C-alpha cells in the first residue's frame, strides 16, 4: 500500500529565474486595452514566483507593471538543503526536510536516498537507504544524510519519498558543485610597461611573459590567465589663454577715413576671432557676439566705399592705391571670411591687382603710396630691409587668400613661388629680428623654411623665447607673434612653450595708437596656438600577442580617444607568450593568473574545536561533546546543532536538565516533541570559553534498530558566521566517524 | 508698435522634436515667421529651418517644431559646452537667442533578471532605449560589464532600431570571477558623457526557504520614549505559511558610514506562529554609547540585524532594517516644494511639505504659521498642505516659520522650520504683479484643474491687459501653450485646464502678460507654479491569473495593456530577493530619473520676470530687448 | 651582393664614408630631384606669366578704355613710343620661351631617371636572412658579420638574429645640405680612397655592385642640374626685358613725364 520507488517522478527543474520571454500584444482592443493569454508551465520549485512585466509602446512609452505573485504549493513535499559546494573527499552531511501541511492528518513516510556512483553513502546498488518516519500534522521533519563526494564537477543528489495508505509522493534531484580540495588564489605573473620609443629598440618593444610557476596548483584544476592592455594617456602642458575680460575694450565701432576704418575695425575682428577659437564667449557673454558681428559688418561696408576702381585701396579715393593697405585689407577680410559674408570678387580682384601690377619680375613687391598713418604698419614703421619685409607681408596676405581665390586667379601660385624664391635668395643676409621673423613665417607658410634658413631663424631668437630688437616693444611683440606663427606652422612644439610664456608675461591686451598691427598679430598667434597646440602626449600604440595556445597573432590598437579603455584578453592556459608593442604612447601591460592552490593550513574548523565522542552507558549510549573557541575572547553566542544517528533519540530528562542549565537554552519546541522522531536537536550556547573546553553530555538510546547505523553529526558556529562553522561525526563502531573508503593516490573508492 | 517674441527651452537636446512658441503682441494682419537654427559661434551650418504664419485666427500665436541633427561637430573637445543661435525672422524683424545644447538625448534603463548571481550562471539583462519623452527610440548603444575592481570584462555595441526599444542580452559568468558588486554600464554612442548603470551582486549562495521581516513598531525612536524601541520579527516561508524557530536580534547605532554595534543588545527570542517581539531598552541604548547625553543621540540612525534559524536547523536567514532615525520630533517639515519668492501686497501660498523621519509623506498632520495659528491646514495624501498668508508691500525679506500642531503631541515635540522669501522685483518699480494659484488636491490624470490668474496692478492701465499667455512645461519640453482671455475690470480669471496622462509626473505652468507701462517702456510680468501629478504609468499594464497551482502545473497568465505594445516578462523566485532586493526596476525609479533630469529646479517664480522663465527652464527673447540671462550649466546651480 | 676577401678591416672612416654615401643617395631620391624638376619648370611658368603680363599691359594701352584708365594722360606720340618699347620687350621675352620649355621637358624625364637610379642605389633595407636587402643598405647590413670590422656601433634591431648592420646615426657625419653632383662625386672619391681593396683570389669585404647605380646617379643628376642651369640662364635673359617692361608701366601709372618714361626704360 505504497507507491513504488520507480513510479515516483522526481522534481528536477529548480531555475532561480525563468519566463525570460518577449510578448507583443496584438488582440483587438477593448476600451483601449488589449488582452493576451499565456499558457506558462510552472517550474518544480515550491516557492512564490514574482512576475515583473515591462511594456514599451510607440505612443504610451515605457511602463512597469506591479509585480504579480504566483505561489506554488503542495500538501506534502521535501526540500533538500544542499550546500552550494563541497570538497572532493571531505565527508559532509545534507538534510532532507519533509513538510506535512495537511491540516489534521499524520503521515507515515518512507524516505530513501538513491545511490550515485559519484557519492559514497549508506546507499548501494544492492540495497537502498530506506527509512520510515512519521510527521505530525502541520509540522516538519529533517532526516540527515551523510555523503562523501568522489568526483569533481556538478553532481546530482536524488531523494524520494512516499506516504503509506495515500497516493502521495515527492522526489527532488538537486545538484552539488563538488570542487577540488583547494582554495582559489591569484598570482601576478608580470607587470610590465610598454614604451617603444623609450624602452623598445628601433621603434619596437618585445616582451616575453614567463609561464606562471603554479607549483601549488592542485592537479587537474582549471586555471585562467588574464592579460590587461591598459593604456596610460599623458596630458600635455598647455599655456592659459588670455582672460576674456581683458578683451572687453577691443570691440569698438569702426569709423573715419579709409585708413581710420581699418584702425577701428581690425581689433574687433581679431577679438571676435580669438574668442571663437578659444570659445571664451561664455564668460564674455554670448549676446555680445551679435553686436560685435554687426560692428564688423558696418566696418566692412564702410571700407568698401574706398575701394578704388582697380580693386585697390587708399586712404582716399583720389589718393593713389597703397600696396601695403591693399594687402592689409586682404588679410583682414580673409580673417573675416568665416565671420561675415564678404564678396569673394573684391578679395580676388585685390589679389589679382597685387599680382599683376605691384610685383617686380623678380618677385619683389613695391610700395609707391606710403600709408597716411605710418603708425599703422607697426614694425614696418622703421625699416632698412624694406623690400624683404613688404614682400613677406604681401606674401602672407596672398597665402591666406589662396584658398579663397586660387580658382579665380590662376596666376597666384606662380606669384607665390616667385616671392618664395626671392625670399630664399636673400634670407641669410637679414639683420633685424622683425624682418627675419616675418620672412620666416612667410617661407614656412609654403614649406620652404628648411636647412640653413631654419637654422638662422631659430638662432635669431633672443633667450630662445623672443625675437627682440631694441626699439618700441610693440614691434618686438609683433615679431615674436610672427615667429610663433612660423613655429606652429613647422610643428616645432618643443620651442613654442617659452615663446607663448613670454608673450603672456608681456601682459599685452591690445590698445589704441600704434597698436593695430601688434594687436592683430599677437591675438592671431595666440588663437593659432590654442587651436593647434597639442594638449596630450601622442598615444597611438599598436600592440600584439603571440600565444602558443592561439592559432593567430592577436592584436589591439590604442589611440588617445580610446586610451582610457582597459582592453584585456583571457586565456584558459598557462604558457609563456611574447607581447610586441609599436608606436608612440605608453601602457601598463599586466598579467595575472588564477588557480586552485593546495591547502596551506586547516581549510576548515579553524575558529572552533570539537571533541565529539560516544560511549556505551554503564541499547543506550552516552554522547559527550566538548567545545572551545580559538580566539582572544569567548564566543558571543553559538548554535550547537546535533544530528542523531539512525534509530537513536536523546533522553527527554537529560534535555530538560540541560535546558534548565545556566548557559544553555533549548527551545520548548524540542522538549514538547515526542521521544521518537526527535532525530535532530539544537542546543543554544550563551558562551563558549576560549581558554577551556566547555563540555556537555546526555544519554541517547535506541528507539528502533536497523541493519546499518548512519554516523551522527555535530555542528558548531556563532550565530553570525555559519560559513565559519566546524563539524564532527560520531559512530558507536567506526570510532573515527568517517565512512569506510580507500583513497589510493588521492582517488577514493567507496566501501 | 508690435512686440515679436519667441520662447524656447534653455536647453536643447540633439535629435529631439523640441518645440518653440512664437508670438506677436499688438500685431496687425498676418506676419510670416521663419525659424532657423545655426551652429555657434560658427554660424555656418543651418541645422534646421522652419516656416509658419501667425494670423488673428490663432491670436497671433503659433508654435514651430524642429529637431537638430546630431552632427559630429558636437563633441566635448576640451569639456566645453556647445551652443546654437536660434534665429527667428518676423517678416523684417529678426529675434535671436543663443541656447545651450545638451548631447545626452535619452535614458537607458537596465533590467537584470536577478539581483544576485552565482559563478557559472548566465546573466540575462535587457537595456531599454528611450528618448527624453520616455518613448521607444532606435539608437546605437554600447554596454560594458564591469568587474568590481573596475575592469571592463565584456564590451558590446548594439542598435535597437530592429526592436521596439528593448535590447535582450546575456553573458556567462566565468567560474573564476571575483566576488562583489559587479556593474553593467551602458550609454549611447552619441553621448559617452552620460553613463547609465545597474549593479548585480555575484556571490555563492543557496536560496533560503523563508523571508524574515524586521518591522519597528513606530519606524523611528523618540529620544525621550522610556518604553524603548520595540521591534517585531516576522518570519514566513516563501510559499505563504508561517515559520517557527528562534531568532537572534542585535541593535546598533549608525552615524554616516560608521557603524557601532551594541553587544549588550544581543537578545535571543523564540519565533512562534511566525512572529516575535524584542525591545531595545533605553538604558542599553544610552550605556552602549558611554551615555554622554540624551540629546547627543539625535540625528543618529539605529539599525536592527536579525538572524532566524528554523527549529530543524536546516536553514538560516539574516535580515536588517537599517535607518531607524532617532528624532525628538515625530515629523520633519520641508520647504522643497514652496516658491522662494513672493509678490508684495498679495497672498503668498506655501506648499509646506511635512514627512515622517524615514521620508514617507505624513497624512492629516495639521500645520500652521507662527503668529497666525487661527488658520490651519491638513496635509493631503502626498503630505503637502497649502498655507496662505497676506504680505505687506514692504520690499523686504519675509521670514516664515511653520509648526506642526498635532493634538496628541507635546509642544516640544512639534516639528518646525524657517525660510526666507525674497520680494519679486518689478520692472521700473511699477508694482505690477501676476500670481498663479491652484487648489492642491491629490491631482491625477483625467481631472480638471482650475488655475487662477490673479492680477494686481495700477488702475490707470488695467484695461490694456486683455489676455494672459501661459505655457505648460513637462519632462523638459513645452507640452502645451495657449492664451487665456480677460476682460477689463476682471481682476481674477480661472483657466479650466484639463489634465491628460501626458502631464505625469509633474508640469510647471508658466504664465505672463505684457504692456506699455510708465514712460512707454515694455513691461513683462511673469509667474510660475509647479504642480505635482500622481505618478503612474502613462499607459497601463496589468498581469493577473486568467483562471493554488502545484509544481509542474500549466497556468493561464493574463496580460492586458496598451495595444500594440511590446511586453517583456521575467519570473524570479522570491527567495532571491531575500538575499538582495536592491537595484530592482520599478516605475518609481523611472520617474525619479526623469525628475532628476528636469532642466528647471525651482518650484515657483524667481527674482524678476527673467528669473521666472530661467528658473522654469524657458528662454524668452523679444524685439524690444526683453531677454532672459544666458544659461551656461547643464546641471542647475547647487 | 656577396662577400669576398679583402685587403684590411673596415676602419671607422670607411663606415662613415659608406653612411655618407647612403644618406646622400637617399636625400637625392626623396627631395633634391623633385626640387630641381620643380624649379626648372617654374622658369617656363614665369616666362609665360611675363608674356601674359605684357599682353595685359598692352590691352590697357589699347582696348575698351585705353583713353580712360590712367593711361589716358598719354598722347599719341607717347602712345607710339610706349608701343615700341612694349613690343621690343615682348619680342625679347618671346625669344627665350622655347629654351625654357625645352629645359623643363628635359628635366621632366631626367627626374624620373635620377629618382629610379638613386632609389635603386639606396636599397630597401630588408631582413637579409629572409629577404635579401639591396644597394648600400645591403652593403651596410651584410658587411661586418661577427673580427673583420673594428671600431663600429651596430644597430640593435630585434631582427638582427645574425646581422651586425652598421648604425649610421653613430657615424657622426655632419648634416650638411650640399647635394650637388660634386657632393656625390666627392664622397664617392672618399670611399674609393678608404675602400679596402678586393683580394686577388683573411678579412672579407662586400662587392662593389651597388656602384653601378650610384655612379650612374651622378651622371644623370649632373644632367638634371645642367638642365636647371639652362633654364635658369634663360630666366636671367627675360629679366633684362621684363624689368624694362615693368619700369615703364610703373612710371606711366604715376603720370610721370615721357622723358622719365623713356629714361626709365633705358
Amino acid at each position: 500500500d505504497i507507491i513504488a520507488e520507480e513510479n515516483i517522478v522526481s522534481r528536477s527543474e529548480f531555475p532561480e529565474s525563468w519566463l525570460w520571454n518577449v510578448e507583443d500584444l496584438k488582440e483587438p482592443p477593448k476600451n483601449g486595452i488589449s488582452t493576451k493569454l499565456m499558457n506558462i508551465f510552472l517550474k518544480d520549485s515550491i516557492t512564490t514566483w514574482e512576475i515583473l512585466a515591462v511594456s514599451m509602446s510607440d505612443k504610451k512609452g515605457i511602463c512597469v507593471a506591479d509585480p504579480f505573485e504566483v505561489t506554488v504549493m503542495q500538501d506534502f513535499f521535501i526540500d533538500l538543503r544542499l550546500p552550494y559546494s563541497v570538497v572532493r573527499n571531505e565527508q559532509v552531511e545534507i538534510r532532507a526536510v519533509l513538510y506535512n501541511y495537511r491540516q489534521n492528518q499524520e503521515l507515515k513516510v518512507r524516505v530513501e536516498l538513491l545511490h550515485n556512483p559519484a557519492f559514497c553513502s549508506l546507499a548501494t546498488t544492492k540495497r537502498r537507504h530506506q527509512q520510515t518516519v512519521t510527521i505530525p500534522p502541520k509540522s516538519s521533519l529533517s532526516v540527515p544524510y551523510v555523503i562523501v563526494p568522489l568526483k569533481t564537477g556538478l553532481q546530482e543528489v536524488e531523494v524520494k519519498a512516499a506516504v503509506y495508505h495515500h497516493f502521495i509522493s515527492d522526489g527532488v534531484r538537486k545538484s552539488l558543485k563538488v570542487v577540488p580540495e583547494g582554495i582559489r588564489m591569484n598570482k601576478t605573473v608580470a607587470v610590465r610597461t610598454l614604451d617603444p620609443e623609450r624602452l623598445g629598440r628601433e621603434g619596437v618593444q618585445k616582451e616575453d611573459i614567463p609561464p606562471a610557476d603554479l607549483s601549488d596548483q592542485v592537479p587537474d584544476t582549471e586555471s585562467e590567465t588574464r592579460i590587461l592592455l591598459q593604456g596610460t594617456p599623458v596630458a600635455q602642458m598647455t599655456e592659459d589663454a588670455v582672460d576674456a575680460e581683458r578683451l572687453k575694450h577691443l570691440i569698438v565701432t569702426p569709423s573715419g577715413c579709409g585708413e581710420q576704418n581699418m584702425i577701428g575695425m581690425t581689433p574687433t575682428v581679431i577679438a571676435v576671432h580669438y574668442l571663437d577659437e578659444t570659445e571664451q564667449w561664455e564668460k564674455f557673454g554670448l549676446e555680445k557676439r551679435q553686436g560685435a558681428l554687426e560692428l564688423i559688418k558696418k566696418g566692412y561696408t564702410q571700407q568698401l566705399a574706398f575701394r578704388q576702381p582697380s580693386s585697390a585701396f587708399a586712404a582716399f579715393v583720389k589718393r593713389a592705391p597703397s600696396t601695403w593697405l591693399t594687402a592689409y585689407v586682404v588679410k583682414v577680410f580673409s580673417l573675416a571670411v568665416n565671420l561675415i559674408a564678404i564678396d569673394s570678387q573684391v578679395l580676388c580682384g585685390a589679389v589679382k591687382w597685387l599680382i599683376l601690377e605691384k610685383q617686380k619680375p623678380d618677385g619683389v613687391f613695391q610700395e609707391d603710396a606710403p600709408v597716411i598713418h605710418q603708425e599703422m604698419i607697426g614694425g614696418l614703421r622703421n625699416n632698412n630691409e624694406k623690400d624683404m619685409a613688404l614682400t613677406a607681408f604681401v606674401l602672407i596676405s596672398l597665402q591666406e587668400a589662396k584658398d579663397i581665390c586660387e580658382e579665380q586667379v590662376n596666376s597666384l601660385p606662380g606669384s607665390i613661388t616667385k616671392a618664395g624664391d626671392f625670399l630664399e635668395a636673400n634670407y641669410m643676409n637679414l639683420q633685424r629680428s622683425y624682418t627675419v621673423a616675418i620672412a620666416g613665417y612667410a617661407l614656412a607658410q609654403m614649406g620652404r623654411l628648411k636647412g640653413p634658413l631654419l637654422n638662422k631663424f631659430l638662432t635669431t631668437a633672443k633667450d630662445k623665447n623672443r625675437w627682440e630688437d631694441p626699439g618700441k616693444q610693440l614691434y618686438n611683440v609683433e615679431a615674436t607673434s610672427y615667429a610663433l606663427l612660423a613655429l606652429l606652422q613647422l610643428k616645432d612644439f618643443d620651442f613654442v612653450p617659452p615663446v607663448v610664456r613670454w608673450l603672456n608675461e608681456q601682459r599685452y591686451y591690445g590698445g589704441g595708437y600704434g597698436s593695430t598691427q601688434a594687436t592683430f598679430m599677437v591675438f592671431q598667434a595666440l588663437a593659432q596656438y590654442q587651436k593647434d597646440a597639442p594638449d596630450h602626449q601622442e598615444l597611438n600604440l599598436d600592440v600584439s600577442l603571440q600565444l602558443p595556445s592561439r592559432s593567430s597573432k592577436i592584436t589591439h590598437r590604442i589611440h588617445w580617444e580610446s586610451a582610457s579603455l582597459l582592453r584585456s584578453e583571457e586565456t584558459k592556459e598557462n604558457e609563456g607568450f611574447t607581447v610586441t608593442a609599436e608606436g608612440k604612447g605608453q601602457g601598463t601591460l599586466s598579467v595575472v593568473t588564477m588557480y586552485h592552490a593546495k591547502a596551506k593550513d586547516q581549510l576548515t574548523c579553524n575558529k572552533f574545536d570539537l571533541k565529539v565522542t560516544i560511549k556505551p552507558a554503564p541499547n543506550t549510549m552516552i554522547l559527550e561533546i566538548c567545545t572551545r573557541y580559538r580566539g582572544d575572547q569567548d564566543a558571543t553566542m553559538s548554535i550547537l546543532d546535533i544530528s542523531m544517528m539512525t534509530g537513536f533519540a536523546p533522553d527527554t530528562d537529560d534535555l530538560k536538565q540541560l535546558a534548565n542549565g545556566v548557559d544553555r537554552y533549548i527551545s520548548k519546541y524540542e522538549l514538547d516533541k515526542a521521544f521518537s522522531d526527535r532525530n535532530t536537536l539544537i542546543i543554544y550556547l550563551d558562551k563558549v570559553s576560549h581558554s577551556e573546553d566547555d563540555c556537555l553530555a546526555f544519554k541517547v538510546h535506541q528507539y528502533f534498530n536497523v541493519e546499518l547505523i548512519q554516523p551522527g553529526a555535530v555542528k558548531v558556529y556563532a550565530y553570525y558566521n555559519l560559513e565559519e562553522s566546524c563539524t564532527r561525526f560520531y559512530h558507536p563502531e567506526k570510532e573515527d566517524g568517517k565512512l569506510n573508503k580507500l583513497c589510493r593516490d588521492e582517488l577514493c573508492r567507496c566501501a | 508698435s508690435p512686440m515679436y517674441s519667441i520662447i524656447t527651452p534653455n536647453i536643447l537636446r540633439l535629435e529631439s522634436e523640441e518645440t518653440m512658441v512664437l508670438e506677436a503682441h499688438d500685431a496687425q494682419g498676418d506676419v510670416p515667421v521663419t525659424v532657423t537654427v545655426h551652429d555657434f559661434p560658427g554660424k555656418k551650418l543651418v541645422l534646421s529651418s522652419e516656416k509658419t504664419v501667425l494670423t488673428p485666427a490663432t491670436n497671433h500665436m503659433g508654435n514651430v517644431t524642429f529637431t537638430i541633427p546630431a552632427n559630429r561637430e558636437f563633441k566635448s573637445e576640451k569639456g566645453r559646452n556647445k551652443f546654437v543661435t536660434v534665429q527667428a525672422t518676423f517678416g523684417t524683424q529678426v529675434v535671436e537667442k543663443v541656447v545651450l545644447v545638451s548631447l545626452q538625448s535619452g535614458y537607458l534603463f537596465i533590467q537584470t533578471d536577478k539581483t544576485i548571481y552565482t559563478p557559472g550562471s548566465t546573466v540575462l539583462y535587457r537595456i531599454f532605449t528611450v528618448n527624453h519623452k520616455l518613448l521607444p527610440v532606435g539608437r546605437t548603444v554600447m554596454v560594458n560589464i564591469e568587474n568590481p575592481e573596475g575592469i571592463p570584462v565584456k564590451q558590446d555595441s548594439l542598435s535597437s532600431q530592429n526592436q521596439l526599444g528593448v535590447l535582450p542580452l546575456s553573458w556567462d559568468i566565468p567560474e573564476l570571477v571575483n566576488m562583489g558588486q559587479w556593474k553593467i554600464r551602458a550609454y549611447y554612442e552619441n553621448s559617452p558623457q552620460q553613463v547609465f548603470s545597474t549593479e548585480f551582486e555575484v556571490k555563492e549562495y543557496v536560496l533560503p526557504s523563508f523571508e524574515v521581516i524586521v518591522e519597528p513598531t513606530e519606524k523611528f525612536y523618540y529620544i525621550y520614549n522610556e518604553k524603548g524601541l520595540e521591534v517585531t520579527i516576522t518570519a514566513r516561508f516563501l510559499y505563504g505559511k508561517k515559520v517557527e524557530g528562534t531568532a537572534f536580534v542585535i541593535f546598533g547605532i549608525q552615524d554616516g558610514e560608521q557603524r557601532i554595534s551594541l553587544p549588550e543588545s544581543l537578545k535571543r527570542i523564540p519565533i512562534e506562529d511566525g512572529s516575535g517581539e524584542v525591545v531595545l531598552s533605553r538604558k542599553v541604548l544610552l550605556d552602549g554609547v558611554q551615555n554622554p547625553r540624551a540629546e547627543d543621540l539625535v540625528g543618529k540612525s539605529l539599525y536592527v540585524s536579525a538572524t532566524v534559524i528554523l527549529h530543524s536547523g536546516s536553514d538560516m536567514v539574516q535580515a536588517e532594517r537599517s535607518g531607524i532615525p532617532i528624532v525628538t520630533s515625530p515629523y520633519q517639515i520641508h520647504f522643497t516644494k514652496t516658491p522662494k519668492y513672493f509678490k508684495p501686497g498679495m497672498p503668498f501660498d506655501l506648499m509646506v511639505f511635512v514627512t515622517n523621519p524615514d521620508g514617507s509623506p505624513a497624512y492629516r498632520v495639521p500645520v500652521a504659521v507662527q503668529g497666525e495659528d487661527t488658520v490651519q491646514s491638513l496635509t493631503q495624501g502626498d503630505g503637502v498642505a497649502k498655507l496662505s498668508i497676506n504680505t505687506h508691500p514692504s520690499q523686504k525679506p519675509l521670514s516664515i516659520t511653520v509648526r506642526t500642531k498635532k493634538q496628541e503631541l507635546s509642544e516640544a515635540e512639534q516639528a518646525t522650520r524657517t525660510m526666507q522669501a525674497l520680494p519679486y522685483s518689478t520692472v521700473g518699480n511699477s508694482n505690477n504683479y501676476l500670481h498663479l494659484s491652484v487648489l492642491r488636491t491629490e491631482l491625477r490624470p483625467g481631472e480638471t484643474l482650475n488655475v487662477n490668474f490673479l492680477l494686481r496692478m495700477d488702475r490707470a492701465h488695467e484695461a490694456k491687459i486683455r489676455y494672459y499667455t501661459y505655457l505648460i512645461m513637462n519632462k523638459g519640453r513645452l507640452l502645451k501653450a495657449g492664451r487665456q482671455v480677460r476682460e477689463p475690470g476682471q481682476d481674477l480669471v480661472v483657466l479650466p485646464l484639463s489634465i491628460t496622462t501626458d502631464f505625469i509626473p509633474s508640469f510647471r505652468l508658466v504664465a505672463y502678460y505684457t504692456l506699455i507701462g510708465a514712460s512707454g517702456q515694455r513691461e513683462v510680468v511673469a509667474d510660475s507654479v509647479w504642480v505635482d501629478v500622481k505618478d503612474s504609468c502613462v499607459g497601463s499594464l496589468v498581469v493577473k491569473s486568467g483562471q493554488q497551482p502545484v509544481p509542474g502545473q500549466q497556468m493561464t497568465l493574463k496580460i492586458e495593456g496598451d495595444h500594440g505594445a511590446r511586453v517583456v516578462l521575467v519570473a524570479v523566485d522570491k527567495g532571491v530577493f531575500v538575499l538582495n532586493k536592491k537595484n530592482k526596476l520599478t516605475q518609481s525609479k523611472i520617474w525619479d530619473v526623469v525628475e532628476k533630469a528636469d532642466i528647471g529646479c525651482t518650484p515657483g517664480s524667481g527674482k524678476d520676470y527673467a528669473g521666472v522663465f530661467s528658473d522654469a527652464g524657458l528662454t524668452f527673447t523679444s524685439s524690444s530687448g526683453q531677454q532672459t540671462a544666458q544659461r551656461a550649466e547643464l546641471q542647475c546651480p547647487q | 651582393d656577396n662577400r669576398v676577401p679583402g685587403d684590411k678591416n673596415l676602419t671607422k672612416e670607411g663606415a662613415a664614408a659608406l653612411c655618407k654615401m647612403k644618406h646622400l643617395a637617399d636625400k637625392v631620391a626623396e627631395k633634391r630631384s623633385q626640387e630641381l624638376k620643380d624649379r626648372t619648370q617654374n622658369f617656363a611658368g614665369y616666362i609665360e606669366f611675363e608674356l601674359y603680363r605684357i599682353d595685359y599691359w598692352l590691352e590697357k594701352l589699347n582696348g575698351p578704355k585705353g583713353r580712360k584708365d590712367g593711361y589716358a594722360k598719354l598722347s599719341d606720340s607717347d602712345i607710339e613710343k610706349v608701343k615700341e618699347i612694349f613690343d621690343k620687350a615682348k619680342d625679347g621675352i618671346a625669344k627665350q620661351l622655347p629654351e625654357a620649355k625645352k629645359a623643363g621637358e628635359d628635366a621632366e624625364k631626367l627626374h624620373t631617371e635620377v629618382k629610379e637610379a638613386a632609389a635603386n642605389a639606396r636599397g630597401q633595407d630588408l631582413d637579409d636572412h629572409k629577404q635579401k636587402s639591396t644597394g648600400l643598405y645591403r652593403v651596410l647590413n651584410w658587411y661586418c658579420i661577427t673580427p673583420n670590422c673594428d671600431g663600429i656601433q651596430f644597430r640593435n634591431h630585434y631582427l638582427s638574429v645574425n646581422r651586425s648592420a652598421i648604425d649610421c646615426s653613430s657615424t657622426g657625419y655632419e648634416e650638411n645640405y650640399d647635394w650637388s653632383a660634386n657632393a656625390l662625386q666627392v664622397a664617392l672619391n672618399s670611399w674609393e680612397n678608404v675602400k679596402p681593396k678586393k683580394l686577388e683570389s683573411h678579412p672579407c669585404t662586400m662587392t662593389e655592385e651597388w656602384q653601378t647605380h650610384y655612379k650612374e646617379t651622378v651622371k644623370k643628376l649632373k644632367e638634371l642640374e645642367g638642365a636647371h642651369e639652362k633654364g635658369r640662364r634663360a630666366h636671367d635673359a627675360m629679366l633684362g626685358y621684363a624689368n624694362t617692361a615693368y619700369a615703364v608701366n610703373t612710371k606711366v601709372e604715376q603720370e610721370k613725364p615721357l622723358a622719365e618714361v623713356i629714361a626709365a626704360a633705358k
